């Protein structure tokens, strides 16, 4: 019906993955952060200059 | 580049007020002596004219 060590093959691989994915995910979050940084850094500096 | 060159432009601002404070003195002064000169000269015909009236 089910195969037990499919399972725990398949949820170690996945767990693994997830965990290098947080790792990764930083790398992803450190994109946005810059992205959004962008602009962060626009809305003061606009006035800034203007003022 | 805005941020870093803002205190940039402060400065060149300060400069040019410090430029107009002597520009504006001697232009002023330009203005005084052509008018001082224009004066003069038109009072020194009239007084010719007025020695000649009075002989």
């Amino acid at each position: 019906g089910i195969n037990p060590t499919l399972f725990i093959a398949q949820l170690i691989n996945f767990l693994l993955l997830i965990f290098i994915l947080r790792a990764l995910l930083y790398r992803p979050v450190m994109n946005l952060l810059n992205e959004r940084t962008r602009r962060i850094e626009e809305s003061v500096r606009d006035a800034e200059k203007v003022r | 580049e805005q941020l870093a060159n803002a205190r940039r432009d402060y400065e060149a601002e300060i400069a040019r007020a410090r430029q107009e404070a002597a520009k504006i003195v001697a232009q002023a002064q330009e203005r005084a002596k052509q008018q001082e000169a224009e004066i003069i000269a038109q009072a020194r015909r009239e007084a010719e004219r007025l020695k000649e009236e009075a002989r």
